[PDB]
């Protein structure tokens, strides 16, 4: 069980750790988060009490190094940093733990929610979507735009999601216009799965990462990416059975975790209606269709 | 975006554009079967592709053979239209290719957009205009070439005959839309108005009769009256 110590909490802030969140008061003696489960990516996220705009945060994996948070009063944010000195770090954490200045990652033993949202998400894939190769952790915020959004402006601070565009030469083989537009199987299976992602695991990992960025930061481009990757599968007549069964599980946990009050901004009516009721896969997402119909019947 | 009354003069500027109307591509007669079920029999159709500036009409005849053993024909008809328009653009020299294609029905936008991905600089646009191009099959010589076709064929016409020698494109288009509107509202009466006087004939190389400027004014008035008469009937007003 790993720890992300905080130097201090000089500004009042709502701190997120994965799907959990805690309010910290200005200069409250908060020195971080302990008992973080090894084996998963995590995201530690922030919303300042005095400017609820710019949700921002850090994707990390405690297996890859010792990470801490320190407030930067110049840039005005909580920054993740790596401590390269193992013994200094162990000694910092031991002190804060002994003084019980740390919140415990509050996992219920029955609860597979975080595993189920991050099953295919791997830090190495995150670091290719979020390019800052001098750090082992990845910064995301509300306002970062996607490579796709930038085509339709600072490339350094972009989310390099795989560009999906149903009306592009990539998606449509010359002489198979109607066939490829009405049945995206070619695009999904040859271009995206065999060509770019290499396997369904990498494709699901990007889908899951896009959802989490949409949910935790209200990142609009992330939300567009999550919907596009769902719609590409649902609009394909030919999808491996294992992918459909896994997609149904993935979406079920995403819809289950979504705050009820954010459905109106995070769910695209057109995509969900098409996917559950008109698409080739309209009958292949039983779990997802049941939770959507019971939790968000308004949208449908 | 969309072509309306606000940007009407744009039709007659010097940027090459084509209207595409797909309403006569897939044509059927509905009939009873021996067992008393209903069945369709396709008849020859046509894509109506018109340069509103020049009057140049690219009439692609759709032979019933293109439907043999195909499913969802009303959907296929949109994609076949888009394929044939894309093939027509690729057949034109670069300096003759349109800068815009306006589709008369919004259901043509995606099919044409996807067929024209190779031409990202050609704008595909809808129109708010209600254009009566469905009535093209009421022009006897266009109807005749479609019905007699035994194979796919492209036939080139000037839908304005020699009018542009005497009038502007704007006026020629307004005359054409009024003629087609009349033919669409009351075909019998419109054709009666156009042929009632046997001294005015249709030249072998023309679609419409050889009316003097004064006779066009009279014809145009009779067409307006026909549209108003018919409108007063439809609505009891």
């Amino acid at each position: 069980m790993n720890t992300v110590p905080f130097t201090s909490a000089p500004i009042e802030v709502t701190i997120g750790i994965d799907q959990y969140s805690f309010n910290v008061k200005e200069n409250q003696p908060f020195h971080g988060i302990k008992d973080i489960p090894i084996g998963h990516v995590h995201v530690i996220h922030f919303q300042h009490a005095d400017n609820s705009s710019m949700r921002y945060g850090y994707w990390f994996d405690c297996r890859m190094g010792n990470f801490y948070i320190q407030y930067d009063p110049k840039d005005g944010l909580y920054k993740m940093m790596e401590e390269r000195d193992g013994a200094k770090f162990e000694n910092i954490v031991h002190n804060f733990k002994e003084r019980q200045m740390m919140v415990s990652y509050p996992k219920i033993d029955e609860d597979d929610t975080w595993y189920n949202l991050t099953e295919f998400v791997q830090m190495d894939k995150i670091r290719k979507i979020v390019r800052k190769d001098e750090n082992q952790f990845s910064y995301v915020d509300s306002s970062m735009t996607t490579v796709q959004e930038n085509e339709l402006s600072d490339p350094a601070h972009s989310l390099n999601y795989t560009v999906i565009n149903f009306k592009s030469r990539e998606a449509i083989r010359p002489g198979h216009e109607m066939e490829d537009f009405l049945d995206k199987s070619y695009y999904l299976n040859t271009v995206m799965l065999q060509g770019i992602f290499k396997n369904s695991s990498n494709y699901f990992g990007e889908l899951q990462f896009a959802f989490l960025n949409a949910m935790f930061f209200g990142n609009y481009g992330s939300s567009l990416q999550w919907h596009a990757m769902i719609e590409l599968i649902c609009s394909s007549a030919t999808v491996p059975k294992h992918m459909l069964d896994k997609l149904d599980e993935i979406l079920y946990y995403q819809i289950k975790t979504l705050p009820e009050q954010y459905s109106d901004i995070l769910l695209n009516e057109r995509v969900w209606n098409i996917c559950l009721y008109s698409s080739f896969q309209k009958n292949s997402l039983h779990n997802t269709e049941k939770i959507m119909e019971n939790k968000y019947p308004e949208l449908l | 975006g969309a072509m309306n009354s606000s940007n009407y003069a744009e039709l007659f500027n010097n940027d090459i554009k084509l209207f595409v109307d797909d309403t006569n591509v897939y044509r059927v007669t509905v009939h009873k079967t021996f067992e008393g079920n209903v069945a369709t029999k396709a008849i020859n159709g046509c894509i109506f592709t018109l340069n509103p500036k020049t009057g140049h009409l690219f009439l692609k005849i759709i032979h019933t053979s293109v439907w043999a053993g195909q499913k969802r024909l009303s959907q296929l008809a949109k994609w076949k239209t888009a394929e044939e328009v894309s093939a027509l653009v690729r057949s034109l020299p670069k300096e003759e290719q349109p800068k815009q294609i306006i589709v008369t029905r919004k259901a043509m936008l995606d099919p044409l957009e996807v067929h024209m991905l190779d031409f990202p600089n050609i704008a595909i646009r809808p129109t708010e205009l209600r254009l009566p191009f469905s009535a093209a099959m009421s022009i006897d010589k266009l109807s005749d070439v479609v019905m007699k076709a035994t194979e796919p064929q492209m036939v080139l016409f000037n839908i304005y005959d020699d009018w542009l020698d005497r009038i502007s494109s704007y006026t020629a288009f307004s005359r054409l839309t009024l003629l087609l509107r009349a033919l669409k509202t009351n075909e019998e009466s419109a054709k009666m108005i156009l042929l009632s006087d046997p001294t005015i004939t249709i030249k072998s190389y023309h679609l419409w009769p050889s009316f003097t400027d004064e006779q066009w004014i009279t014809i145009e008035s009779q067409m307006r009256d026909l549209i108003l008469t018919e409108y007063g009937r439809k609505y009891n007003v």
